[PDB]
């Protein structure tokens, strides 16, 4: 409903919190090339070796695929150079973090959120990632990191967070209590600090319902996390369809080596060993290159998200829809099976209603302006409050300023302002 | 595994067989591949010294044996990456030197030699 | 397509990716940028031009006192955009190459 | 006899003609009404026709 | 062999236009539907709309 003379200004607000999921790593793997094209036969490798550096070129892609994930987990999570930790007591403020911090009564210190994150990640073929080999010259390799290290990471980010603010990203970490550090967040939006500690217990109890919530659409529904999952799934499937490829013929008499060495004199069946190993080079040929383009992928994946946990995290975005829809408040970091999730808590508003407008009001030749908010009337008075949350005052001397005449303005009107120094003065 | 009486093989998920049973007494018998895997050197260049430390990964160096001397070298020390020869175990966590995997790395350091640790994050502190 | 090149139409026709780019116009210049937070509330334009000015380091005052000057500025700038694309065809290199 | 050849090579194509969509879809379909303006154009003095 | 060529460039074309779509969604988000700080981002001189 538009017009030239009218606005609209909430009343109440909304604490919302919402999750992001990325993607940041995948399964490092090798592949002997001698051993998969013929294995056991000596007589093949000697045609094998009239083709030169193949093999060697296929080791050094892989090799660098393998150390590029290592970085890439390196420079996602390891921003903090000291491991901080919570204190024993539990004061802060009303708010309850009790999900999402660690918890000591388990082998490995995950919090209930992980947990419920790293049950839902199932993987459908076993023993595809102590016994790390597979059939035909396929190894996989272990990460340099494991998930216990991860965790403490992520703690050590969640606990300074909690304790000295942004502070901890820019030096060392300075201390505060959780009720001014959530002042400063508000007035870092544009709204009054005075709205906070007039508020404060409804903030506490919508922020703990939101988190409730949180637990139960991630316990409930299963298809959350598609965008991982389906990482675990393509990999199993070109490794499958790797192994797969041995059982063809390309052309030959026979896909079983043995066979054709065992039924043909030297002069022929040549001409079939021939045939078989093109045909497995080609497949090994197609399989690097396939994984080269999902590294590159994956690769512009991670960066995003080093990207949102230096930004979002350690401090507080302008950025709109960067960290979530709303406006930013915090952000909150979880691990989860080759990726991240982050926990945004923002702000919306509610409750609006209709006012008429001014742009300025002359009050004695003179045009007066608002330093900070908007001029509002409710029916038959003047008020001047600020954009993001209806409060009203009084028009005075001291929140308006002034600016020449009053006959170039459209559409200004007339009304008084009280001086504050009028009744001191006349009083006196 | 229980095979039916007219059943002779047994085959995987990728077509690899995986049992079979002997012709002349009627049993079931596994089949496992024997082990294989690649050889690392863990190596300070040569402008500090000419010592090596040997990894053979993916392999449970009961059976490292099949040059010889790094095969029974003044240590075999088992980790989830493999096996290490050459390395000295310690028990205090520095910081990364040379990445060998799943959370350990090795050094050069003190009559010097080669050091097998398992990574530190970073100091502690409480605020 | 004769030995089996195909060509699948898109998901989305033109006429509704228009219909798509009327309404981010029309909640831009109705209600400014609060209708990508929440729900969209409505003010004047010459407030949220003001509300903008204030926004880059200037002072509102120096909008209410030349706002036709502003006015025409914009709408001849708009216009020189108009003969700008219908005058020469190599505007849309980047396009015409994919 | 040569395997799974075009079977890899119709799921490439296929991935490629699905993301094309969702590209689309990321970038235009960002706002969950449909708003309109009034029939007075009343906008201070500026021209949006 | 033809076909095998033809389909790995089209994945290399299209990794290149999803980078695109990317930077016009998010140009999208930061200069429509707000107003921006970043320099040169949206425009060379000081952002209005
Ligand atoms: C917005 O610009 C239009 C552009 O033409 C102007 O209105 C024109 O209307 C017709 C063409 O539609 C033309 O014959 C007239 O002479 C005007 O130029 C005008 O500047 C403005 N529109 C309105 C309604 O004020
Ligand atoms: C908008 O301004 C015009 C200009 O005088 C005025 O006639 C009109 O009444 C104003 N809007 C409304 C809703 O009155
Ligand atoms: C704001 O909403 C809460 C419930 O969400 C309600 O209890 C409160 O009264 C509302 N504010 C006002 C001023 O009514
Ligand atoms: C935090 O929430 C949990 C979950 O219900 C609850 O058991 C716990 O008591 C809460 N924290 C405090 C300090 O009560
Ligand atoms: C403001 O007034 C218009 C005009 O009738 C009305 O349609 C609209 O609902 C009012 N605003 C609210 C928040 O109700
Ligand atoms: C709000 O409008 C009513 C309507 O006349 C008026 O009586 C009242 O004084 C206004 N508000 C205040 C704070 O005076
Ligand atoms: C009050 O505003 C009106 C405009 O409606 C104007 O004509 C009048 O001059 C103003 N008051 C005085 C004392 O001039
Ligand atoms: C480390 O210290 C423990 C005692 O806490 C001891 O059992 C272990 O053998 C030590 N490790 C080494 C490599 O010396």
């Amino acid at each position: 409903a538009y017009s030239n003379n009218s606005i609209a200004i909430p009343t109440n607000f909304t604490i919302s919190v919402t999750t992001e999921i990325l993607p940041v790593s995948m399964t490092k793997t090798s592949v002997d090339c001698t051993m998969y094209i013929c294995g056991d036969s000596t007589e093949c490798s000697n045609l094998l070796l009239q083709y030169g550096s193949f093999c060697t070129q296929l080791n050094r892609a892989l090799t660098g695929i393998a150390v590029e994930q290592d970085k890439n987990t390196q420079e996602v999570f390891a921003q903090v150079k000291q491991i901080y930790k919570t204190p024993p007591i539990k004061d802060f403020g009303g708010f309850n973090f009790s999900q999402i911090l660690p918890d000591p009564s388990k082998p490995s210190k995950r919090s209930f959120i992980e947990d419920l994150l790293f049950n839902k990640v199932t993987l459908a073929d076993a023993g595809f990632i102590i016994c790390a080999q597979k059939f035909n010259g396929l190894t996989v390799l272990p990460p340099l990191l494991t998930d216990e290290m991860i965790a403490q990471y992520t703690s050590a980010l969640l606990a300074g967070t909690i304790t000295s603010g942004w502070t901890f990203g820019a030096g060392a970490a300075l201390q505060i209590p959780f009720a001014m550090q959530m002042a400063y967040r508000f007035n870092g939006i544009g709204v009054t600090q005075n709205v906070l500690y007039e508020n404060q217990k409804l903030i506490a109890n919508q922020f703990n319902s939101a988190i409730g919530k949180i637990q139960d659409s991630l316990s409930s529904t299963a298809s959350a996390l598609g965008k991982l999952q389906d990482v675990v799934n393509q990999n199993a499937q070109a490794l499958n369809t790797l192994v797969k490829q041995l059982s063809s013929n390309f052309g030959a008499i026979s896909s079983v080596l043995n066979d054709i060495l065992s039924r043909l004199d030297p002069p022929e069946a040549e001409v079939q060993i021939d045939r078989l190993i093109t045909g497995r080079l080609q497949s090994l040929q197609t399989y690097v290159t396939q994984q080269l383009i999902r590294a590159a992928e994956i690769r512009a994946s991670a960066n995003l998200a080093a990207t949102k946990m230096s930004e979002c995290v350690l401090g507080q975005s302008k950025r709109v829809d960067f960290c979530g829809k709303g406006y930013h408040l915090m952000s909150f970091p979880q691990s989860a099976p080759h990726g991240v999730v982050f926990l945004h808590v923002t702000y919306v508003p509610a409750q609006e209603k209709n006012f008429t407008t001014a742009p300025a009001i002359c009050h004695d030749g003179k045009a007066h302006f608002p330093r900070e908010g908007v001029f509002v009337s409710n029916g038959t008075h003047w008020f001047v409050t600020q954009r993001n949350f209806y409060e009203p005052q009084i028009i005075t001397t001291d929140n308006t300023f002034v600016s020449g005449n009053c006959d170039v303005v459209i559409g200004i009107v007339n009304n008084t302002v009280y001086d504050p120094l009028q009744p001191e003065l006349d009083s006196f | 595994k229980k095979f039916l009486p007219f059943q002779q093989f047994g085959r995987d998920i990728a077509d690899t067989t995986d049992a079979v049973r002997d012709p002349q007494t009627l049993e079931i018998l596994d089949i496992t591949p024997c082990s294989f895997g690649g050889v690392s050197v863990i190596t300070p260049g040569t402008n500090t010294s000419n010592q090596v430390a040997v990894l053979y990964q993916g392999v449970n160096c009961t059976e490292v044996p099949v040059w010889r001397v790094y095969s029974t070298g003044s240590n075999v020390f088992q980790t989830r990456a493999g096996c290490l020869i050459g390395a000295e175990h310690v028990n205090n966590s520095y910081e990364c030197d040379i990445p060998i995997g799943a959370g350990i790395c090795a050094s050069y350091q003190t009559s010097q030699s080669i050091i097998a640790y398992t990574m530190s994050l970073g100091a502690e502190n409480s605020v």
